[PDB]
């Protein structure tokens, strides 16, 4: 027995999931923040402890 | 404590790879 | 200031002496071939290899160095004239060569 | 700014001459002097007069629907994931280009880095004239290594030269080992009394619990300290009797031993270390060009030169300055000297 | 001298062993056991299950120190290797909380896992036998609750740190049976990995490996194993009076006494003295006293980060120096 | 039958032994300092010393020069004979001590 | 930022004594010296790893940008 | 120089050539030039190579030499007080070499009660090593800090201190091994001497052996600065203000 | 001698010539290639 | 002998850039003195340059 290993936006005002559509703008819906911010990947990343 | 523990188990690690 | 002038002078005097080289007859020229030094520093002696003060041969080191080299305590010392003797069977051929 | 690395100031190994340090690994390996590196890129989506905008689109793949090495860490938008590694050739920023500001050039931010980086934040947003920002930062967790700098508050910097195990390094009663070893050299020319006064100081502060001061023309006094230092079982002047780690026996000298702030400056050989083959010349001179980030080549200037002809080497000459310079094959008339 | 270090006010003498053949006219002290078998001795003064203090007796520097440096260094021991990020939207770096987590020491005993093999490719490099696989799963929210505005975040939120103890054993394979009765827990349960608010969470698994101290800091069995020599206390002429009181207060509480009716000092117990050579600097009991340390009684301490009991870790050290002299022994010579 | 960790450097080593210089990777001083010990507890050896000539390289080089009686092959045999024989030593009284306690 | 888990010089886990050390000083009010003294870092080296410890992740936290 | 390929990120050079760079190991950074042609590289090794210039060309005086640690490491070595057994010697004759140099131990210069070799033994040694080794160095010079006999008719090696340094035959026989002896600027130096007798190559194998001797000896030695070593006494307090 | 990195000795090269006594070595050299450090980055052939 | 072999080799090599050693030799020393005066205390001399 072996083994293997083991487009959401945050807005920076009010932390809300987003989904930015094609060509519609880059502003929050639930506030008007034009700042967004991309969520962590949902791939795996492999860190040495070290 | 006062136990031989390793004498009790029989050793894997210590050996070199 | 050190920093800011550092090499400066020897800037300056390369441009002044970089053409100069020492040639086959023992010559120091210019370039253009004209003669600066008919001889280095008058002596011919490069300071690189120069053990006294600014002289060839340190002679109190060599001295030693030779007693040391040749040392054997089963061997005769020459009388004070047999020391002579033998510096002037070497030296003297070279005095009268020049 | 700084750790307070437990530092013994006594010669050795011979890779702490002339201000070099030695650095404790497992003392490393436990997190001393680790550091991060977060850069900024900002891309603009900028907006053209034949209502014409740049896009991020991208994120192609192979056969197998799998992306291609060059996006490995993408994304679909086209702006590299947050969390991924992002090594040197890949890209993090997917920015086309109009062909004619319909058709898109390719115009991707390469990340060109001699170590892997992560990408830790993508802030998406728009600037004040109205068109698109992207800033992508990336984050380098660096592990001291030989030619990386610290420094003790006293000017008395100087490079790591040398990671040596911590069963070599010198131990006390205890079993404590310095993190860092400064040379006991550094003192007596620089006269900086005041980092002998630090390490006894600080000796006595941890012992007692307390947090001195070392405040200008005050501060905690030598011989309190020294009180502190006896009544805790040390030696008065901060010298503990030492065992080496490479025999085992006591060191002949007792050892002044104590904490000493630590600082690890931004002078990182990660960042300095170049080397130059070939690559770009200049279009004018055709020769390398003079910046390490293009490449670039090292200049052997005018004093070089001047040592290289007091050398006498003529032909060394000719291939520095000439030849792996500049070497062009021309075409002379022999009538006219054109 | 003879065995003895001095200990002078500005040096340290006497440091070198001197018990060879070569050393004097008498080419005497050459090896043999029967001679090391019959003088070496062992003084065991304390045992828990994570510190060890005991008395090499009769012993080479040498060889102690060998002994000393395969504990810090060569004794194998097991910690995490490679974390894999499921999720990460705390503050802390992930690199930083991997750091963490591989300084978090596993209380799994080592011979337990075989050595892992780096020449098999990444799909077959880990396995039951090679590997323990550790997760965490943590997910900070607010309390559902209402206390006094602005409290200790330990009840304004739910798992607001997350601790080693958070970090499960996850058996692969047959290692369900192998460990049922000796569960892969953290030695320190308490450490402190990560602190997150509302909203962030820490989702990950690390493997495990087998490891060697001088590979990584990570790796090292002990938290400190050292030794040191006994110290030694020489009182060459009577010290009474308040003088006898002053000599007494040059050293730690305990190392001398004053004896009842005679008033003199005498050193009742040098084995807690530390050697700051207090009494060296007064030039009042200049020479009324000689400092000193037995060359061969070495008190070592050996403190575990808790995987193995501490004469584990000796015992393993000694195994390890014979098997290295051993292995060399039967290797043959090549041009 | 490991082949690469000791070697004997033959520029180092004399005419019918005696005096050789012995290369072994994978060792530092732990081992070093052990092996010179117990090497030098020998009548014959007249010299005995290791370096590690680079801390970059996991290489140890042990010298042995010997007199006449044996040769520094010989006496590097009996060093790691008299080791193994003193940390078996050391192991029994350490094992009869944990078990007395 | 974080409370470090080990000693950076002999190793000693010193990251499970933050919050107790936190709590002698702040319930059962001790001095420092002898807070430190009674979780058992006697040297001096572990003694710094919790005495200059600066808890920076406490500020870095109240930037939360997932409220 | 000859390339060395090393795996860390820095160009590393032996301490005995900082001085002619003028570098100092805090952040300097120096410039590596690889010659392309046969005929630059020839030129480079054999007119600028190190052991063709370990004199300036300005004076003649060495300015390839012990630097600091050095200094201090041979200086402890050839201390007066510097006593060694037979174990101790050895040893220190290996760090000297690799491991790799046969050494004719002399006689022990102390033989009762105990066999015992002064440092300056070991300092002869490293001139050299065994009989095959060419290099028989004779030479006399002033320690940088000399004070002369007591009486003004002795010999120079009558320092009070071990003010002055005596070599016949490879054989150190008197005063310690200092910067005057090892360092820059002086004729009288031990790798001078050796140089101008015997050539570059042995001159750089002597410094190669004090350079590896040094880095090693000084580490288990043991040399620290402390705050007691700039206390004044308590006389000199007192002595100081009212002077 | 100057330790280099192997780093830099990867990117820094020399031109050898190949000769009747160094070729078994310069294809050594070649078949390591670029990233093994005793390698090669480039070959220019006699007649291209 | 020694003194004549020494002497021998003490002759300045044809060849020998020496008028950009003699530049080097006269301006590295140089490289070393203040800009500005400086003289020791209690010389109390002209104030030569
Ligand atoms: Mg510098
Ligand atoms: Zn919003
Ligand atoms: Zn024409
Ligand atoms: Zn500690």
């Amino acid at each position: 027995x072996x083994x293997x290993x083991x487009l959401k936006y945050i807005c920076a005002e009010c932390s809300s999931k987003l989904s930015l559509s094609r060509t519609d703008a880059v502003r929050c819906k639930d506030c008007g923040h034009r700042i967004l911010l991309k969520a962590r990947t949902k791939r795996l990343v492999q860190f040495e402890a070290r | 404590v006062s136990r031989d523990t390793w004498n009790t188990k029989n050793m894997r690690s210590l050996e070199p790879p | 200031v050190k920093t800011a002038e550092t090499g400066y002078m020897s800037r300056r005097l390369m441009k002044s002496l970089e053409d100069l080289s020492c040639q086959y007859d023992n010559t120091v020229r210019t370039s253009a071939n004209g003669i600066v030094q008919f001889t280095y520093g008058g002596d011919g002696l490069d300071p690189l290899e120069m053990e006294g003060n600014a002289q060839p041969v340190n002679f109190n080191r060599s001295w030693d160095h030779a007693y040391n080299i040749t040392f054997n305590n089963q061997d005769k010392g020459l009388l004070p004239y047999a020391i002579m003797e033998t510096a002037n069977e070497i030296l003297g051929p070279l005095e009268e060569r020049l | 700014a700084g750790q307070n690395a437990t530092v013994a100031v006594m010669s050795y190994s011979g890779y702490d001459i002339e201000d070099a340090l030695v650095l404790n690994k497992s003392s490393i390996d436990r997190g001393f002097g680790r550091c991060e590196t977060r850069r900024k890129t900002t891309t603009v989506l900028k907006r053209y007069a034949n209502h014409t905008q740049d896009i991020i689109g991208g994120m192609r793949v192979d056969e197998n629907g799998d992306p291609i090495w060059q996006h490995q860490s993408l994304g679909p938008d086209g702006l590299g994931e947050v969390g991924m590694k992002v090594q040197s050739g890949q890209i993090y920023i997917n920015k086309s280009v109009p062909t004619n500001s319909t058709q898109y050039r390719e115009a991707p931010v390469i990340y060109r880095g001699p170590e892997p980086s992560h990408i830790d934040q993508v802030m998406m947003s728009v600037s004040d004239n109205d068109q698109a920002l992207i800033k992508v930062l990336l984050r380098q967790n660096r592990r001291p290594e030989l030619g990386d700098k610290f420094s003790s508050r006293h000017g008395q910097k100087g490079v790591c030269g040398i990671i040596v195990k911590q069963e070599d390094m010198p131990f006390n009663d205890q079993g404590i080992v310095p993190d860092i070893i400064m040379n006991p050299h550094g003192f007596p020319s620089r006269m900086t009394v005041g980092k002998m006064i630090e390490l006894i100081s600080g000796k006595a502060g941890v012992l007692n619990g307390t947090l001195e001061y070392g405040t200008c023309f005050g501060g905690s006094k030598l011989e309190d300290m020294s009180k502190i230092l006896v009544d805790q079982g040390f030696n008065y002047s901060g010298k503990d009797m030492l065992y080496s780690g490479i025999t085992g026996e006591c060191l002949q000298a007792y050892i002044f031993f104590g904490p000493i702030y630590y600082q690890k400056l931004k002078h990182m050989v990660l960042d300095k270390m170049h080397a130059r083959a070939r690559g770009p010349r200049a279009v004018l001179t055709r020769q390398p060009t003079e910046g390490r980030s293009r490449d670039g080549g090292l200049r052997l200037g005018e004093m070089e030169r001047d040592c290289v002809i007091a050398y006498g080497a003529s032909q060394l000459l000719l291939e520095r300055l000439m030849i792996s310079s500049d070497a062009f094959e021309v075409d002379v008339c022999d009538k006219c000297g054109l | 001298m003879s065995n003895i270090v001095g200990i002078e006010y500005n040096r340290v003498t006497n440091t070198t062993s001197t018990d060879f053949p070569g050393f004097s006219k008498d080419a005497e002290n050459e090896w043999n056991v029967e001679k090391f078998k019959k003088d070496f001795e062992v003084n065991i003064s304390s045992l828990d299950a994570r510190e060890a203090n005991f008395d090499l007796i009769n012993i080479d520097t040498s060889i102690a120190n060998a002994f000393r440096r395969i504990m810090i260094s060569e004794v194998p021991s097991v910690a995490a290797e490679y974390v894999y990020f499921f999720n990460n939207t705390s503050v802390i770096q992930d690199e930083v909380l991997a750091h963490r987590i591989g300084l978090v020491p596993l209380k799994v005993d080592p011979d337990m896992l075989t050595w892992v093999d780096s020449n098999l490719p990444d799909d077959e490099k880990f396995t039951d036998e090679n590997t323990i696989v550790l997760s965490l799963n943590v997910k900070c929210t607010r309390n559902p609750d209402a206390p006094k505005g602005s409290t200790d975040p330990k009840e304004l939120y739910n798992n607001a740190h997350v601790y080693a103890r958070d970090l499960k054993f996850e058996p692969q394979g047959r290692q369900s049976t192998t460990f049922a009765d000796c569960p892969v827990v953290p030695a320190d349960p308490d450490i402190l990995l990560a602190k997150l608010r509302p909203g962030q969470e820490i989702s990950l698994k690390a493997h495990c490996i087998l490891g060697i101290g001088g590979d990584h800091a990570k790796f090292s069995p002990v938290s400190t194993a050292s030794y040191r020599l006994l110290p030694q206390i020489n009182i060459l002429q009577p010290i009474k009076g308040e003088s006898a009181r002053r000599f007494q207060k040059c050293f730690p509480p305990g190392v001398i006494g004053i004896d009842e009716g005679s008033d003199e000092a005498y050193v009742k117990d040098a084995r807690k003295d530390t050697v700051s050579r207090e009494v060296l600097r007064y030039e009042e009991f200049a020479d009324k006293v000689k400092l000193g340390r037995v060359r061969n009684h070495f008190i070592f301490n050996v403190e575990s980060a808790g995987a193995m009991t501490p004469e584990e870790i000796f015992f393993k050290s000694v195994r390890i120096l014979k098997n290295k002299a051993e292995y060399l022994k039967n290797c043959p010579i090549t041009q | 039958p490991d082949r690469e960790k000791i070697k004997l450097l033959t520029q180092a080593t004399s005419e019918d032994g005696t005096s050789a210089s012995f290369q072994i990777v994978e060792e530092d001083h732990t081992l070093g300092n052990a092996l010179r010990y117990v090497i030098m507890k020998n009548p014959d050896v007249e010299f005995c010393g290791y370096s590690i000539p680079h801390p970059s390289e996991n290489l140890l080089n042990i010298r042995i020069q010997t007199y006449g009686e044996t040769t520094a092959v010989d006496a590097l045999q009996k060093g790691l004979k008299d080791l193994m024989d003193l940390c078996d030593v050391v192991e029994s009284k350490f094992t009869e001590k944990i078990k007395s306690m | 930022m974080i409370v470090p888990v080990r000693c950076f010089s002999c190793g000693k886990v010193v990251g499970d004594k933050w919050e107790s050390y936190l709590n002698l000083l702040q319930e059962d009010e001790l001095d420092e010296g002898t807070a430190l003294s009674r979780l058992g870092l006697k040297r001096y080296c572990c003694r710094r790893m919790i005495l200059t410890h600066v808890d920076l992740i406490e500020k870095f936290l109240r930037y939360n940008p997932l409220e | 120089h000859y390339a060395k390929i090393r795996p860390w990120r820095t160009f590393r050079l032996n301490e005995c050539v900082c001085t002619p760079y003028n570098a100092d190991f805090d952040g300097d950074e120096m410039n590596l030039h690889v010659p392309q042609t046969e005929e630059a590289r020839a030129e480079a090794i054999n007119l600028m190579g190190v052991k063709n210039n370990l004199l300036t060309p300005k004076s003649g005086e060495p300015i390839i030499a012990a630097t600091q640690d050095f200094i201090t490491g041979s200086y402890l070595i050839s201390h007066k007080d510097s006593f060694y057994d037979r174990a101790t010697l050895t040893q220190l004759l290996s760090m000297m070499s690799d491991g790799i140099e046969h050494f004719d131990i002399p006689p022990p210069a102390i033989m009762k009660p105990y066999y015992l070799w002064t440092g300056k033994q070991v300092f002869s040694l490293l001139i050299k090593p065994n009989h095959n080794s060419p290099v028989v160095i004779n030479l006399d010079a002033k320690n940088k800090v000399f004070v002369p006999p007591k009486s003004k008719s002795l010999p120079n090696e009558m320092s009070q201190n071990d003010g002055f340094v005596i070599i016949r035959g490879s054989q150190i026989l008197s005063g310690v091994m200092d910067k005057s002896v090892l360092g820059d600027g002086k004729k009288h130096s031990v790798f001078y001497t050796i140089l101008r007798d015997y050539g570059p190559q042995e001159a750089a194998n002597a410094m190669n052996r004090m350079a590896k001797l040094c880095a090693r000896f000084l580490g288990n030695r043991g040399f620290s600065i402390g705050i007691n070593d700039v206390t004044p006494a308590d006389d000199l307090k007192q002595k100081k203000e009212e002077l | 001698e100057v330790a280099v990195p192997d780093r830099v000795a990867k990117v820094l090269t020399y031109p050898e010539k190949v000769t009747r006594y160094n070729r078994h070595k310069l294809q050594e050299l070649i078949v390591n290639g670029p990233n093994v450090h005793p390698g090669a980055n480039y070959l220019l052939k006699r007649n291209e | 002998e020694i003194a004549l072999f020494k002497y021998r080799k003490a002759r300045l090599e044809p060849g020998t850039a020496i008028g950009a050693i003699g530049a080097q030799s006269i301006g590295e020393p140089g490289t070393q003195m203040t800009l500005k005066t400086f003289h020791f205390a209690g010389v109390a001399s002209m104030n030569v340059t």
